[PDB]
């Protein structure tokens, strides 16, 4: 996350942590997540493609800290990994970047709600919020696009959504902004998603309700003037989440 | 991996 502040796990409490183990016994982080129903994670599918073999991941949740331990914290294990069968990587973007996790500890049980875990709501099919409302994204990305390490505590800012209109003006993405994707991004363009914060959380208040509406997915550069993150639209996805998760 | 990812290990 560009700019922003660092947060702790309470404050974005749905927030998945998700690592690869190596070959070696090396673990390192992957991506993020969110956890949308005590059972299961989304993510985004680019983030497994390359490695798509459910046992080499753990997911933790309660977690606040990348390489460190956080009390409260609870690890799981990866019991199927969903990824899009439409799932397509361009030149410059993902197509249909989204994936499930289904989740169970060793003792064989789902996530338990607590102070530093809770589940985050999905949108009504087809319902966004309207263009220039304000959402949360969280991560433990860089913080700088030209660091090489990441942060070790987590962080969260906070962006604007924008129109389709305006994404795909040139000078912004064009055509390479679908509708099944969603751009935000700071009006100074002073804030951003970046790299290691994929999978992760799009989160705003719909009629009321805190809402999962985007993962994570792609931009050009972070924080760059006109060129703002791009995220999966979730709302366009239920279909494939509940045939997938209604099991 | 697309010049765009934001995928920690492109
Ligand atoms: N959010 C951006 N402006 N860029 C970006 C960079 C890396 C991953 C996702 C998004």
């Amino acid at each position: 996350i560009i700019g922003g502040e660092f947060t702790t796990i309470e404050n974005q409490p749905w927030f998945a942590a998700i690592y690869r183990r190596h070959r070696g016994g090396s673990v390192t982080y992957v991506c993020g997540g969110s956890l949308i129903s005590p059972c299961w994670v989304i993510s985004a599918t680019h983030c497994f493609i390359d490695y798509p073999k459910k046992e080499d991941y753990i997911v933790y949740l309660g977690r606040s800290r990348l390489n460190s331990n956080t009390q409260g914290e609870m690890k799981f294990e990866v019991e199927n990994l969903i990824l899009h069968k439409d799932y397509s990587a361009d030149t410059l973007a993902y197509h249909n970047d989204i994936a499930l996790l289904k989740i169970r500890s060793k003792e064989g049980r789902c996530a338990q709600p607590s102070r530093t875990i809770q589940t985050i709501a999905l949108p009504s099919m087809y319902n966004d919020p309207q263009f220039g409302t304000s959402c949360e994204i969280t991560g433990f990305g860089k913080e700088q696009s030209t660091d090489y390490l990441y942060p070790e505590q987590l962080k969260m800012t906070v962006v604007k959504l924008i129109s389709h209109r305006e994404c795909q003006q040139p000078h912004y993405y064009g055509s390479e902004v679908t509708t099944k994707m969603l751009c935000a991004a700071d009006p100074q363009w002073k804030t951003d998603s970046c790299q290691g914060d994929s999978g992760g959380p799009l989160v705003c208040s719909l009629q009321g309700r805190m809402t999962l509406t985007g993962i994570v997915s792609w931009g050009r550069g972070c924080a760059l003037k006109d060129k703002p993150g791009v995220y999966t639209r979730v709302s366009h996805f239920l279909p494939w989440i509940r045939s997938h998760t209604k099991e | 991996c697309p010049a765009y990812s934001a995928y920690l290990d492109c």
